[PDB]
């Protein structure tokens, strides 16, 4: 996260690591959606033109934490993955097209002070806060600036932006799976989520009914904090239905 | 740099 | 389920955290 603050203890506790086993490392950021089941960006999991491909073996899912790199014993609990759900038309291969994927824990996690589940939005709750100018909540332990790294979990507050702006900041093909946020370069404040946060929660909380909603997850942008560049966040709403699927079929 | 996690989640 | 988005130590215990009022004035 570039230009944001430390988290508050227990502020995000539903920010899941995605973790390395060998070399142990940080790859990706994801979310807590229930006690057996994790959101991330599918991009965390396949991008061949990176030569990433991992199976469930290769990672560990690491939740309630707050330091980046240190074990916190007692607080965060540490999961295998039983299975990797990908999107069927994830499109790595021009635009990040649906950069959505499912993990399913091998036993369930359970809730602390510290861990708990994020609320996925229905169609009334996204039509209502998905709006130009309204701001969600970016967070993760990616990297401080495009080109170091954080003690502790980083949040940043950022605006979501109007579509045809978002669409004339980059040469890229924006679609409907993908909404953008940031400060404009006039606007003065800045902030942008960096390499490391992929897959991490952009969330709101609801004014209607005080709870916390995902509305998107941590995609793609050029650079980190670029001056007329913007942050895309995959639509969780507009992608539920597979949610709903994957979690009815192999639940 | 992170600090080793105990052997029983790398089993 | 029925209790997600509602934090331990901050919404369960009627606490705000420092920042979560700029997400409130945002929406008009
Ligand atoms: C063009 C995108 C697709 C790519 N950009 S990139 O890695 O920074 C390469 C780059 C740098 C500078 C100018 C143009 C391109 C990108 O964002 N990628 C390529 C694969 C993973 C993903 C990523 O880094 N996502 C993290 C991220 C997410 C968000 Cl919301 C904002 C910034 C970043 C960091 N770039
Ligand atoms: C990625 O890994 C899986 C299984 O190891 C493989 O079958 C697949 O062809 C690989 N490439 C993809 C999904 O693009
Ligand atoms: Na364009
Ligand atoms: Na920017």
């Amino acid at each position: 996260i570039v230009e944001g603050s430390d988290a508050e203890i227990g502020m995000s506790p539903w920010q899941v690591m995605l973790f390395r086993k060998s070399p142990q490392e940080l790859l990706c950021g994801a979310s807590l959606i229930s006690d057996r089941w994790v959101l991330t960006a599918a991009h965390c999991l396949l991008y061949p033109p990176w030569d990433k491909n991992f199976t469930e073996n290769d990672l560990l899912v690491r939740i309630g934490k707050h330091s980046r790199t240190r074990y916190e014993r007692n607080i965060e609990k540490i999961s295998m993955l039983e299975k990797i759900y990908i999107h069927p038309r994830y499109n790595w291969r021009e635009n990040l097209d649906r950069d959505i994927a499912l993990m399913k824990l091998k036993k369930p996690v359970a809730f602390s002070d510290y861990i708990h589940p994020v609320c996925l939005p229905d169609r009334e709750t996204a039509a209502s806060l998905l709006q130009a100018g309204y701001k969600g909540r970016v967070t993760g332990w990616g990297n401080l600036k495009e080109t170091g790294q954080p003690s502790v979990l980083q949040v940043v507050n950022l605006p979501i932006v109007e579509r045809p702006v978002c669409k004339d900041s980059t040469r890229i093909r924006i679609t409907d799976n993908m909404f953008c946020a940031g400060y404009k370069p006039d606007e003065g404040k800045r902030g942008d989520a960096c390499e490391g946060d992929s897959g991490g929660p952009f969330v709101m909380k609801s004014p209607f009914n005080n709870r916390w909603y995902q509305m998107g997850i941590v995609s793609w942008g050029e650079g980190c904090d670029r001056d007329g560049k913007y942050g895309f966040y995959t639509h969780v709403f507009r992608l539920k239905k597979w949610i709903q699927k994957v979690i009815d079929q192999f639940g | 740099d992170f600090e080793e996690i105990p052997e029983e989640y790398l089993q | 389920e029925a209790d997600c988005g509602l934090r331990p130590l901050f919404e369960k215990k009627s606490l705000e955290d420092k920042t979560e009022r700029e997400l409130l004035e945002s929406y008009i």
